[PDB]
């Protein structure tokens, strides 16, 4: 059973684009925006989501770092954007729902059953493809907008 | 040069002479000639001692080196043309048939 | 140097001391009652064989005569006993300058016989060496009458010389005071007793080494100008008139070593020397031993040079280090080692150097003693004398501890020759006859194979110069005793004579097709025809004309993998010239991935045509003479297909490999153009390339095929593109540019965040990592293709220890630079062992090296800090400190790639099987076993997870080129071919070719670590899994989670897979 640490990010927004927030600690695998829908439609009473921002992965397997840790130009831990207030109260109500349904009367085994996507041949070799041979059309034309 | 070949540059310089002058004399002053003749010296060491010697025929072949002489040196006088009249290797130390295939 | 060779020389001599109270009272007291009691036996009268035979049949003891036997029919003098003329001490223990020895050491006891016992006849037929047989067999059975059976006694050879007979007492118990003995394991270990001969009896210019004191043959021995039809006899000559001479000998130390202060300590450092050698006094190591070393020690203080000058740096008042040291350079250089074999000879006092026949002189007692001093162990001390000259003149290293091992005559290609030689007619193509029984001393048989390896092994090229495919030679007599029990005359063997066969190799002529002969004219010559050719070689000689236009005899050998063209000439030889006797040495490690080619192996072309010469045409001339608008500078490819050291050597086609995307950096001219920040300096740099790629899918060459891909080694820099290439040989390259200024703006980003505080480490790291891959690998493939001709064993070795770390799954986690620069160690500073001209014997130093490596105290530094080591005491970030001139610091390998190091990881792992492995290689020893040595063990790993991939069979190695997994058939042959492999789609199926855990593996091992780290097969550098996915292997993820997680409280910079509690 994969466990989520979830807090309320509402203490520490300064800045306009990350309001009504999660802050979300050991992430599942490959946990993705659909995946984070399906889980706040798996949860009755909830409202709309957005978008997670913040998705540099840093857990599923090993590293130094992650990716763009560090901004080179110039802690595995999600970022939930909900929609409203109304969406926000009610998901912060179901998941406390969901956490306290590990002593329901009926029996623990009420919880969602964390489904992965296994990574396939196709979409590794996929990432191959992206390593050697991108699109030169959309190289060619971010090239030249930025070249401009 | 970095394969250890010892190799005397001698290169020449004519000064230019400027379009609308009316002076028949392009002369140029001793303190003018010895600087120029530094750089000159500065311009040749700074880029033949960096390379290998294919990499230094590589360069003598289009004439980079004359080019970038009179790039640099026409800020204290104007050059006509500058050529690199000789190349002489005095020492070769090394017999590497490895290097001499690679080449051929 | 010298102040330091002086103290480290005094700490070895107060570490190797001895013990006045072990030598008196033990060795004196017992001296003073054997002197006594050798007084009290008494005499015996003429008895001739038949007394003696009467005599010493009913008793225990029995006589020792050596072969032959005497007769009857020719023994006409008769025998007798008396009393011991003198009684005195040959050896070191009278010079006292004898040192602590763990094993064994004894002192020689000398009995020289009377004088009025012996005929002015008995130095001829072996008559007076029979005579001391009686003599001995006299004294040791009285010996044992007056010490009543109560120590313990048994016969030797005076180093194993056949015709010196002598007795060993070696204590049985110790007590305090005793008579017993046994604690003190230097002089009181054994004590020798020899009997020896008076001065100058027997005429020495009979005991001239130019003739042969045996008379077998009398018809036809004259009328013959003098006397070369007598075959003269060395060996045994030099037996008399040393055992005559022992004594003068010991008179001649004696007053050097008063004469000179610090001549004890010399021969102490000389036979520290030998014992480090494996060289002893020995006959069957060369006879260089103790006494040999401080008689040159002693010649060479009263003379040496040409003009009977007293040698420079030994004058009688210097010091042992100075004494040593010119020791080695004169046995190095000048008339000692092996000129007194081929060029040149020495002379007593006054002494000096005399530049004609071989010969160690003494002209004053006319002895050689050099009669031991074989050739191969001659070539064999000029070239240890060379090497040590080098390195006692090399200034800046501590070389005390490098004394060297015997590679040289214990290789990995060391022959067990299984050979029986009975009945001598027929299990011999060489006749054993009479003249050859007087001439060698029971060392004949292996003078004649000696001599047969060195001439089937030499080479002779058309311009007189002398090169052979070996160095040097070494016939070992395995399993030989020196010691046989009283009761048996001769020493009894019943299980054959083991011959080991131990060469040192001319790398640049082990591999050499032809075996050259001489210009065979219109009448062949004596050396066409003689015993190195025509009649030597049989069926395998043959007429080959080469391009220098001139015809010569030559023979050709065929290029094979798995062995080598000395094992071709040696079992062809050895089955011919000796007998069938066996030959094997089948230890297997030219068997790795194989390549796919014709006339598998290949020699040096894979490594050239495939790569270099492809780069070559097309790619280098077509991207300088391209016209842009900023002009081309510079391309350096920095690759192992460059430098000789990718696992498997290219072939035609395999963008399914590992090493073959070919990394080739690429600098253009100074412009100021380029902007001021990363993203815009990248995207330019592709913009270059872009019109690169233009101009070169526009040019007639458009069939070479080039597109633009992405780069993720490098961290957090999502814009480096590099011009991935495909040749029409199937050739691919990887094109990056690099500038001037970024390294400049690493240093920015060095520089600026300083205010977060916790950046640095990583921007420290990003900076050397771009510094590794942009500068210091160009320069790291200069460096080492220049190395790498020099150097030919390099390339397979590096193949050897690649393949060892893939199959142990280390080299991802160990960069490859590490690796040859660790080879490179192995063979630039191969000290205390020779350069390997043999890929197993690289390998074997190398696993040898990293066996006892102690990585704490001692850092790797080579010929192409106390910071780093007080900044880590413990050593978690780094485990290796590799240095050179080209890089100082000996972080741009280890620190900057970053391995996680407590005891329980990679490196631990590493070092552990490097111990695992030289143990194993001891306590098994050399055989089929190795499987062991390169399969892994999967042991110590908390999570194991078996990985195989989706994958037709055949699949991966038939694509990789390489070819085990027999069920793709036609291995041996060009069944395989790649230009149907030129795909259609750059897009899938062309990237469908790569293989799972490679990628898996690695994004796997960019997303973790602060829990858990896994090796595995798939980012080891260079190298995919294809050998691995056979019987040699598996894909295997094998984790162990951090010693820094057993439980923490909860905070947000954790990361790990974590529960409550």
């Amino acid at each position: 059973v994969h466990y989520l640490y979830v807090r309320r990010h509402a203490p520490k927004i300064p800045t306009p684009t990350d309001s009504r927030s999660l802050f979300v600690t050991n992430v599942p695998v490959d946990s993705t925006e659909a995946h984070l829908r399906a889980l706040v439609t798996s949860l009755v009473g909830t409202g709309r989501f957005e978008k997670v921002t913040f998705e540099d992965e840093s857990k599923q397997e090993h590293s130094l770092e992650g990716k763009s840790i560090i901004d080179a130009a110039q802690g595995s831990t999600a970022v939930v954007l909900l929609a409203d207030e109304k969406s926000v109260e009610q998901v912060l109500k179901a998941i406390a729902k969901v956490h306290k349904t590990k002593k329901y009367p009926v029996w623990g085994g009420d919880g969602l059953p964390d489904s992965k996507m296994p990574p396939l041949g196709p979409v590794w070799l996929k990432s191959h493809n992206r390593l050697s041979f991108p699109d030169p059309s959309m190289l060619q034309a971010s090239v030249d907008a930025f070249s401009t | 040069t970095t394969d250890h070949y010892l190799l005397r540059l001698f290169a020449i310089a004519f000064t230019k002479r400027r379009p609308n002058q009316i002076k028949k004399t392009t002369y140029a002053q001793s303190s003018q000639i010895r600087a120029i003749r530094r750089k000159m010296v500065e311009i040749i060491q700074r880029e033949a001692a960096s390379c290998t010697l294919h990499q230094l025929v590589s360069k003598l072949i289009p004439e980079v080196i004359g080019r970038e002489i009179e790039k640099a040196t026409q800020g204290i006088y104007p050059l006509q043309n500058v050529h690199i009249r000789k190349v002489k290797l005095l020492k070769q130390p090394k017999f590497d048939l490895g290097a001499l295939m690679a080449l051929h | 140097r010298a102040r330091a060779f002086v103290l480290e020389t005094e700490e070895m001599l107060d570490s190797v001391d001895l013990d006045y109270s072990e030598a008196f009272d033990g060795a004196d007291a017992l001296l003073h009652r054997l002197k006594g009691s050798i007084e009290t036996i008494p005499a015996h009268d003429a008895q001739p064989l038949l007394d003696a035979a009467a005599k010493l049949e009913k008793k225990h003891k029995l006589k020792v005569p050596f072969p032959s036997p005497p007769p009857p029919q020719n023994s006409n003098y008769k025998v007798s006993f008396a009393t011991p003329a003198q009684f005195n001490v040959v050896g070191s223990y009278v010079a006292k300058t004898m040192v602590r020895t763990q094993s064994a050491h004894g002192i020689d006891m000398i009995v020289v016989l009377p004088e009025s016992i012996l005929q002015e006849k008995d130095y001829l037929d072996l008559r007076y060496f029979y005579k001391r047989a009686y003599y001995l067999a006299v004294v040791a059975a009285h010996l044992q009458k007056d010490l009543k059976g109560e120590a313990t006694l048994s016969y030797e050879y005076h180093n194993g010389n056949s015709l010196l007979p002598v007795l060993s007492v070696k204590p049985n118990g110790e007590k305090d005071e005793d008579e017993k003995k046994k604690k003190k394991g230097v002089l009181d270990y054994r004590i020798r007793i020899i009997p020896c001969a008076p001065e100058s009896f027997f005429p020495r210019q009979k005991l001239h080494l130019g003739a042969g004191l045996v008379r077998k043959h009398k018809e036809g021995e004259q009328q013959a100008n003098g006397q070369p039809a007598t075959p003269a006899t060395p060996f045994y000559n030099s037996t008399l008139v040393a055992e005559s001479s022992y004594l003068q000998y010991l008179k001649l130390l004696r007053q050097t070593e008063k004469k000179c202060a610090a001549f004890r300590n010399a021969c102490i450092l000389g036979r520290i020397w030998l014992q480090q050698r494996g060289f002893g006094s020995d006959v069957s190591k060369g006879g260089f031993g103790y006494f040999e070393w401080a008689v040159l020690l002693a010649l060479l203080l009263q003379g040496g040079p040409a003009d009977t000058k007293g040698a420079a740096p030994l004058s009688p008042s210097l010091s042992s280090t100075q004494l040593f040291k010119a020791l080695i350079q004169f046995l190095s250089v000048t008339n000692f080692a092996e000129k007194p074999c081929v060029l040149g000879q020495a002379k007593p006092d006054l002494a000096g150097f005399i530049e004609n026949g071989p010969i160690l002189w003494d002209s004053a007692r006319q002895l050689n003693i050099a009669f031991k001093m074989g050739p191969w162990s001659a070539d064999l001390l000029h070239q240890h004398a060379r090497w040590t000259r080098k390195l006692l003149a090399d200034g800046a290293v501590d070389q005390f501890q490098p004394t060297f091992i015997l590679k040289a005559d214990l290789p990995t290609h060391t022959y067990d020759l299984v050979a029986r030689m009975d009945p001598e007619k027929v299990s011999e193509a060489a006749p054993d006859k009479v003249a050859h029984e007087a001439r060698g001393r029971h060392w004949q048989v292996g003078h004649k194979v000696y001599r047969i390896l060195r001439r089937a092994l030499s080479d002779k090229n058309m311009e007189g110069g002398e090169r052979a495919r070996l160095i040097h030679l070494k016939v070992s007599p395995g399993f030989s005793s020196s010691s046989w029990s009283l009761n048996e005359k001769p020493q009894p063997q019943k299980a054959g004579t083991p011959i080991e066969i131990g060469v040192l190799f001319d790398p640049l002529n082990m591999a050499r097709t032809v075996d050259r002969g001489p210009s065979a004219g219109p009448s062949a010559e004596e050396k066409e025809t003689c015993e190195k050719f025509r009649r030597f070689w049989g069926e395998k000689s043959e007429l080959r004309r080469f391009g220098g236009d001139t015809i010569r005899e030559t023979l050709v050998w065929s290029a094979q993998t798995p062995f080598d063209l000395c094992e071709e000439i040696m079992r062809y030889i050895l089955g011919l010239h000796l007998r069938v006797g066996q030959l094997q040495d089948d230890i297997v490690f030219y068997g790795r991935s194989l390549p796919a080619l014709l006339s598998i192996k290949p020699s040096d072309t894979a490594l050239f045509n495939v790569a270099r010469k492809t780069f070559t045409s097309f790619e280098r001339d077509l991207r300088d003479l391209e016209d842009l608008p900023l002009r081309i500078r510079h391309v350096n490819p920095i690759c192992p297909e460059l430098r000789h050291s990718s696992l498997k050597t290219p072939s035609f086609g395999p963008s399914k490999s590992g090493p073959r995307p070919m990394e080739v950096v690429i600098s253009f001219e100074a412009s100021g153009k380029w902007p001021e920040s990363l993203i815009a300096i990248q995207r330019t740099k592709i913009a270059f390339l872009l019109m690169i790629g233009r101009l070169l899918e526009r040019f007639k060459p458009g069939e070479i095929r080039t597109h633009v891909g992405l780069d993720d080694a490098r961290y957090e820099t999502e814009n480096l593109a590099f011009l991935d290439v495909i040749y029409a040989s199937g050739a691919c390259f990887r094109v990056r540019i690099q500038a001037d200024l970024e390294e400049s703006l690493l240093e920015r980003q060095t520089k600026d965040k300083t205010t977060e505080q916790y950046l640095r480490q990583r921007a420290s790291t990003q900076l050397a990592s771009f510094r590794r891959t942009f500068v210091h690998l160009p320069l790291h493939t200069q460096y080492i293709t220049t190395a790498t001709t020099r150097f030919p064993a390099l390339s397979p070795t590096i193949r050897l220890v690649k393949h060892w770390f893939s199959v142990h799954k280390l080299s991802n986690h160990f960069p490859p630079e590490l690796l040859e620069l660790f080879v490179l160690h192995t063979f630039l500073a191969p000290y205390p062992w020779d350069v390997p001209s043999s890929p197993t014997t690289g390998f074997l130093r190398t696993l040898l090296f990293l066996a006892r490596w102690d990585w704490r105290t001692d850092p790797l530094i080579i010929d192409t800090l106390d910071a780093w080591r007080k900044l880590d005491p413990g050593m978690q970030h780094t485990v290796l400190f590799v240095a050179t001139a080209h890089e100082q610091s000996g972080t741009m390998w280890t620190s900057v790639d970053g391995h996680p190091r407590p005891s329980k990881v990679v490196a631990a792992r590493m070092t552990a099987l490097a111990k695992s492995a030289a143990r194993v290689i001891r306590e098994q020893g050399v055989d089929l076993d190795v499987r062991r040595l390169f399969v892994p063990s999967l042991k110590e790993y908390d999570v194991l997870l078996y990985l195989n991939t989706k994958v037709l069979k055949s699949a991966l190695r038939t694509y990789i080129t390489v070819d085990p997994a027999t069920e793709m058939n036609g291995g041996k042959g060009q069944e395989i071919k790649f230009k149907n492999l030129a795909p259609e789609t750059v897009e899938p199926p062309l990237p469908v070719a790569q293989h799972p855990v490679d990628v898996l593996l690695k994004q796997l091992s960019a997303v973790y670590d602060s829990a858990a780290g896994a090796s595995g097969t798939g980012p080891l550098v260079f190298f995919r899994s294809d050998t691995t996915a056979t019987e040699e292997g598996d894909k295997v993820i094998g984790a162990v989670w951090n010693p820094t997680l057993v439980k923490r409280k909860w905070r947000v910079n954790l990361p790990t897979s974590y529960k409550p509690v």
